[PDB]
RNA sequence: AUAACUGGCUUGUGGCAGUCAAGCGUUCAUAGCGACAUUGCUUUUUGAUUCUUCGAUGUCGGCUCUUCCUAUCAUACCGAAGCAGAAUUCGGUAAGCGUUGGAUUGUUCACCCACUAAUAGGGAACGUGAGCUGGGUUUAGACCGUCGUGAGACAGGUUAGUUUUACCCUACUGAUGAAUGUUAUCGCAAUAGUAAUUGAACUUAGUACGAGAGGAACCGUUCAUUCAGAUAAUUGGUUUUUGCGGCUGUCUGAUCAGGCAACGCCGCGAAGCUACCAUCUGCUGGAUUAUGGCUGAACGCCUCUAAGUCAGAAUCCAUGCUAGAACG
RNA sequence: UAACGAGAUUCCCACUGUCCCUAUCUACUAUCUAGCGAAACCACAGCCAAGGGAACGGGCUUGGCAGAAUCAGCGGGGAAAG
RNA sequence: AAUGAACUAGCCCUGAAAAUGGAUGGCGCUCA
RNA sequence: AAUAGGGUGAAGCCAGAGGAAACUCUGGUGGAGGCUCGUAGCGGUUCUGACGUGCAAAUCGAUCGUCGAAUUUGGGUAUAGG
């Protein structure tokens, strides 16, 4: 018989299976479509999620009730030191899809990226790329022949780049290595741009500007094994239910005589790969700027970090990206930032934001001061101050 | 007429709020909320500025035993405005109105939430302090 | 944006922090945290709570 | 060998659809209806039967949850009108997406109140009891009425009446993993899945249309509903941080400092977790259906159709998103 | 018919996680280990769709398909067991 | 330089709506 | 043989007040009752809680009825299968 009353399905059938992600680094499934007539540029950048804060802004949306009025908004800080380009990969079109033709590497690789090729670095002889380095030392002619191959045959060119994880407070010493696609120009221009950046640093401000709408790819917070009530949001059974109530009462009809894939079941929750789009860039701060957290209206000589540090992360001492709202992942998680895959002309996409104030009170409790100086001014001298 | 942002709901069906005008009613019992769609087992619930369908449980006899519109003017469930302020009043209260949003009484006791007065000009006319 | 003052403790209230209470007599009270709001609702006298600004001024401290 | 469920045949009865056209419809059979007759379809009604099960297939309803059908209530686009407008009615492609909160009743059913875009109808062993519940039915107690000489009877009423087991196989949900010279890093993408939804206000505009009364829409703007995926700034909830403070009784002679009250009690309480109780985010190309067209014969005329061809739906395939074949 | 009632019933006040709509915390389990170590049940067994068939198949016919060894859960099926 | 009416009966189209995905046995087949 | 601690406050008795009388009123005292709140005890309402191959062929937790008598209970003794 039919359901007595109608209700929408619990959970989405498009995020299946609800399993653990295959890798902790989130991969870019698709890159922005290439436009030959643009300047040669990177399409993505890797950073580390540091924490969240609060900002104040004036809204510019005519017709809104909050137009020309202050709004308070959550925002996320991504620690983004510059990346180092260490290689290049060429891809050829085939009737079976993109196939990588060859990979060319820079002459010198820093210890933090070479740690990525090891499970037991302290017990190894550190031989990675040691014979490859001699392909440059003689006359580099083999390297140039490989790059000529990429120019002749590739249709898609991506650069190999790694984070400088030792500029973050993370105790992990392995750097994160990723392929970032080069868009714009001819294939030959792409290879030349990759070559001139071998061993060089590329900064966030060259990929992402301020007011841009960008996407974040990351693995979500893990929760382990979870029951259906919280994993899928199903209704709790009545209090007097024998053998428990955090369940789905009927997991299927008699026929088909099999449990259907569409039925909510207990299993692993969180730690999923997600691609979230349309997060506005509120700031591209600079690590050398000693007033990262200051605005035009709030002139206090202040960094983006909250008093006491970001909880369970540390201090953000590099370039950073302040993003509107929340993004997938937890503190310390490597996040991949990607350019938008489409052109957006709506007000929210084209609005220019001007920050009034950024919060820097402690995230470790009910912080009521923005600065040590303000704390001292409010409380006066203390016993430990003599 | 107007477009108020989503507010934390305070008064589900069955809630009894104070009646704040001088119509002679003392209570207002919520039995429906205008604009409530469909969702199995979810109670209709109102926030400040919402029109409800109400009866008068305690008040003048000629007002009782009848279904009438009413508008919520304040609530004690905290809600967050777009400026980041979480605020809340001491009690939940409403006023008896017309289907067109026009009050039945002529005076309002106590403060009126800014969202309600922005949405309802006739209540704003009879209001004193607006927060 | 303007900084507000806790009605109970005197601590500074930055945008978004704390709660706003409107008493039935239309008077507005601001609290920076749930501690001061809880102490207010318990009907504690802020002049008898040692860490408040009212206490410290009433006892001539600082 | 034989009744009381499901299932099977049947389809009278129930339900749905056609054909004809006497009449209704100010004139006019067919805009919309449609008598007397007559052809079917369905298996969501109830029977008829007795094929299966009596070394037992758990026998109402509700709750929960998934999926399917279309005979479409709403939402998309359209054709018709006894379509001026507004509203409404008839019809097509359409099941992509939704279809609610309550009073009485054990109820399915019924019936009101109310919200809503709408409150369509059905299937899945009359889905669903090792998922629950147990109000009803249908053991034993007891009461009443009518019946019976009586023991007792009663699709008459009433009250009280134990709801057992999974650790196996498969399925499902997640989780490892041998073998592929070893080991490590970066990738591709077959196939499978897939997601958004509906409304209001402003503007158009007191405009088109209309004698008046009344009274739209496209582009656009701001919000919101239902849903989905995250996140923990903030606000709220939570406390074995037994972190700080307070309180009673008793014990360590007192003080200090502590023990116990089968976490003794109270206020606050970071961190972590978490809430439409909080915040953020939810993409754009191609091909079509209905339908309207172009050119154009058949058939010297005509005709959207026969050849060819244009536009065109909440449809479809992609883009995008999830997994990644553990023998690619 | 006062009083009485673990009797049946209706409404009101108070009260509340019964509910909207769920969240969080503790102990003991479950879990993993050392030692110890049962039972029910068992024709043979164990992936689906349709067909025909004792008219609802794990096996039969036609298709879909199909890769060792497995762990925690689970209550669709085994017209599961008793 | 052929055309007009009425009609007959072949194949084809309409009439022709159900619930897990699925059955001319399957693949597929169109001067078959 | 056994049965905490409270509440209520029956007759009888003392004192005072009113009244022409008949009688009546007030304060104490007293300690009645198959009376009452509530332990031990005896019982067994509800969760239709746990358990339901149990600790157990009837148990366990909370909740609950009664608790000075038609009360509870040891031992002895009698009644024996239509
Ligand atoms: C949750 N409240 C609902 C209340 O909304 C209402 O529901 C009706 C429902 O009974 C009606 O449905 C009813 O009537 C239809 C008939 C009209 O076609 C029957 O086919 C159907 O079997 C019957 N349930 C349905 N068509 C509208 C709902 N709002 O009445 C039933 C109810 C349970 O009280
Ligand atoms: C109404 N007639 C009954 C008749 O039915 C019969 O009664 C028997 C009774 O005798 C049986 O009992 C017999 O057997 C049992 C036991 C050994 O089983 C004995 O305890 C008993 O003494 C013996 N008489 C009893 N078990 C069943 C009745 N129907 O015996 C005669 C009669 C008592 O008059």
């Amino acid at each position: 018989s039919h359901r007595k009353y109608e209700a929408p399905r619990h959970g989405s059938l498009g995020f299946l299976p609800r399993k653990r992600a295959a890798k902790q680094r989130g991969r870019v499934k698709s890159f922005p479509k290439d436009v030959k007539s643009k300047p040669v540029a990177l399409t993505a950048f890797l950073g580390y999620k540091a924490g969240m804060t609060t900002i104040v802004r004036d809204l510019d949306r005519p017709g809104s009730k909050m137009h020309k009025r202050e709004v308070v908004e959550a925002a996320t800080v991504v620690d983004t030191p510059p990346m180092v380009v260490v290689g290049v990969v060429g891809y050829v079109e085939t009737p079976r899809g993109l196939r990588s033709l060859t990979t060319v590497w820079a002459e010198h690789l820093s210890e933090e990226v070479r740690r990525r090729f090891y499970k037991n670095w302290y017990k190894s002889k550190k031989k990675a790329f040691t014979k490859y380095s001699g392909k440059y030392a003689t006359d580099a002619k083999q390297v140039e022949t490989e790059l000529a191959r990429i120019k002749k045959y590739a249709s898609v060119v991506r650069v190999l780049a790694h984070t400088q994880i030792k500029k973050t407070p993370l105790s992990q010493k392995k750097a994160h290595l990723a392929e970032i696609q080069i868009n714009g120009g001819s294939v030959s221009d792409k290879v030349d741009w990759a070559k001139e950046h071998f061993e060089k640093e590329v900064s966030v401000d060259s990929v992402f500007e301020q007011d841009e709408m960008i996407d974040v790819i990351a693995v979500t917070k893990g929760h382990g094994f979870e029951g259906v009530t919280h994993r899928w949001g199903t209704k709790k059974l009545p209090r007097k239910t024998h053998r428990g109530l955090r369940k789905v009462a009927c997991i299927g009809a008699w026929h088909p005589a099999n449990v259907n894939w569409t039925v909510a079941r207990a299993g692993q929750n969180g730690y999923h790969h997600r691609t979230s789009i349309n997060h506005k860039v509120y700031r591209v701060g600079k690590g050398t700027d000693e007033a990262n957290g200051a605005t035009e209206f709030d002139r206090t000589k202040k960094t983006i970090n909250p008093m006491g540090g970001f909880v369970r992360y540390g201090n953000v001492n590099n370039d950073f990206v302040l993003l509107k709202g929340s993004i997938p992942g937890v503190k310390k998680r490597v996040v991949t930032l990607r350019k938008s895959l489409y052109v957006d002309t709506s007000r929210r996409a084209v609005e220019k934001v001007n920050l009034k104030w950024i919060d820097t009170a402690s995230r470790f409790g009910k912080g009521r001061f923005q600065t040590p100086a303000e704390k001292h001014a409010f409380m006066g001298t203390l016993k430990k101050d003599l | 007429s107007g477009n108020k942002f989503r507010m934390s709901l305070a008064l589900p069906v069955g809630a009894v709020m104070n009646c704040a005008d001088n119509s002679g009613a003392r209570n207002l019992y919520v039995l429906a909320v205008k604009g409530t769609g469909a969702r199995l087992n979810r109670l209709p619930a109102a926030a400040a500025g919402d029109m409800v369908m109400a009866t008068v449980k305690k008040g003048k006899p000629e007002l009782r035993k009848k279904v009438m519109p009413a508008i919520v003017i304040r609530q004690s469930k905290p809600w967050r405005r777009r400026d980041g302020v979480y605020l809340y009043f001491e009690d939940n209260a409403g006023v008896i109105v017309n289907p067109k949003g026009e009050m039945k009484g002529s005076a309002i006791t106590g403060p009126v939430a800014k969202e309600c007065a922005d949405l309802w000009p006739r209540i704003a006319s009879n209001s004193g302090v607006v927060v | 944006m303007k900084i507000e003052v806790d009605s109970f403790s005197g601590s500074k209230i930055y945008p978004g922090r704390g709660t706003l209470f409107v008493r039935g007599d239309s008077k507005i009270f601001r609290f920076q945290s749930s501690k001061s709001a809880s102490l207010f609702q318990q009907r504690k006298n802020p002049r008898r709570i040692s860490w408040t600004v009212l206490y410290r001024r009433h006892h001539k401290k600082g």
